[PDB]
């Protein structure tokens, strides 16, 4: 489902790591 | 086109881009008109703070606060930047409603939304399932959540934060003949609140050795050469947090109301809560408090019950850290609010 997608792809983002550093 | 996060709070805005690692812009949420740095060096205007408690209660000062923050801070036309925003836990329909119409209204954003502050935190740290406790300046509160739903009748707010905590440390400081008093003061206890403060493993214990010699005495020398010396004062200012009778408030402390909120959440769903406890907030800070809370849970939890306490190194920015992965997934770009639907249906659409 939609919800499922958004849910997976919170657990597999890395977290700040994979956002850009400032 | 690259999608704002703006994180509004009792004390303190963060906001920025979303897919940046931590907020550019973080100032206080203070209205003075002149709004955030500018307003405190011009203390003389009176100051307003518009978001009291998480809510937003004066909107014509918030509206000078968001256009502060596109304009002055971030230096963006918001009509170009899907905008996402964050609430308090149980903020009213009404006031998501009015935060929806000023941003299509007067800012005229191309797309916005609007998430809830803790769930954002725990999506910072992987999570979709656990109890989140978020203390910021001006509130602190429990929120379980079941697969990123905040489960309503579980949540519980405690008017217990890091504004209350900083004008204990004012009144404790008396003690050793320290005087602080003014606005301006009061900035300066609550930087010696951040510096020196610290959760205690047991209160008792260390109230014995803070009695019994000098050794956990700390200073901090004012531009003027004065030196503040504290000892006992610096883990009694945030032990009002495990005892809020300190401050004069009969509620439990926040080890017992993640307790009690935990309880309130089915039976079949605890074991994650207890085992998925993220702190965020800058309220959370102190250290040793995820130690102590580790403690005081396992003191009120089932013998066998697994604990763990998450605090990131990143906690005073996990809400909006949140917000920035998750206003850049590509699985999230359908459930934006869009200027059309806005345009057809109105504020009311929010709460689709
Ligand atoms: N290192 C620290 N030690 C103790 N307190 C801290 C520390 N860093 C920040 N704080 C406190 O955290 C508060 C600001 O945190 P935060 O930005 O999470 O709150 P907010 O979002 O403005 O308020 P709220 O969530 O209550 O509406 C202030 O009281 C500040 O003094
Ligand atoms: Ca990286
Ligand atoms: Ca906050
Ligand atoms: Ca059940």
């Amino acid at each position: 489902s939609l919800h499922s997608a958004l849910l997976e792809a919170i657990h597999s983002s890395g977290g700040r790591e994979k956002l850009r550093k400032v | 086109t690259t999608a704002l996060v703006c994180d509004n709070g009792s004390g303190l805005v963060k906001a920025g881009f979303a897919g940046d690692d931590a907020p550019r812009a973080v100032f206080p949420s203070i209205v003075g008109s002149y709004v955030g740095d500018e307003a405190q060096s011009k203390r003389g205007l009176t100051l307003k703070y518009p978001i009291e408690h998480g809510i937003i209660t004066n909107w014509d000062d918030m509206e000078k606060i968001w256009h502060h923050t596109f304009y002055n801070e971030l230096r963006v036309a918001p009509e170009e930047h899907p905008t996402l925003l964050t609430e308090a836990p149980l903020n009213p329909k009404a006031n998501r409603e009015k935060m929806t119409q000023i941003m299509f209204e007067t800012f005229n954003v191309p797309a916005m939304y609007v998430a809830i502050q803790a769930v954002l935190s725990l999506y910072a740290s992987g999570r979709t399932t656990g109890i989140v406790l978020d203390s910021g300046d001006g509130v602190t509160h429990n929120v379980p959540i079941y697969e990123g739903y905040a489960l309503p009748h579980a949540i519980m707010r405690l008017d217990l934060a890091g504004r209350d905590l900083t004008d204990y440390l004012m009144k404790i400081l008396t003690e050793r003949g320290y005087s602080f008093v003014t606005t301006a003061e009061r900035e300066i206890v609550r930087d010696i609140k951040e510096k020196l403060c610290y959760v205690a493993l047991d209160f008792e214990n260390e109230m014995a050795t803070a009695a019994s010699s000098s050794s956990l005495e700390k200073s901090y020398e004012l531009p003027d050469g004065q030196v503040i010396t504290i000892g006992n004062e610096r883990f009694r200012c945030p032990e009002t947090l495990f005892q809020p009778s300190f401050i004069g408030m009969e509620s439990a402390g926040i080890h017992e109301t993640t307790y009690n909120s935990i309880m309130k959440c089915d039976i079949d769903i605890r074991k994650d809560l207890y085992a998925n406890n993220v702190m965020s907030g800058g309220t959370t800070m102190y250290p040793g408090i995820a130690d102590r809370m580790q403690k005081e849970i396992t003191a009120l939890a089932p013998s066998t019950m697994k604990i763990k306490i998450i605090a990131p190194p990143e906690r005073k920015y996990s809400v909006w850290i949140g917000g920035s992965i998750l206003a850049s997934l590509s699985t999230f770009q359908q459930m934006w609010i869009t200027k059309q639907e806005y345009d057809e249906a109105g504020p009311s659409i929010v709460h689709r």
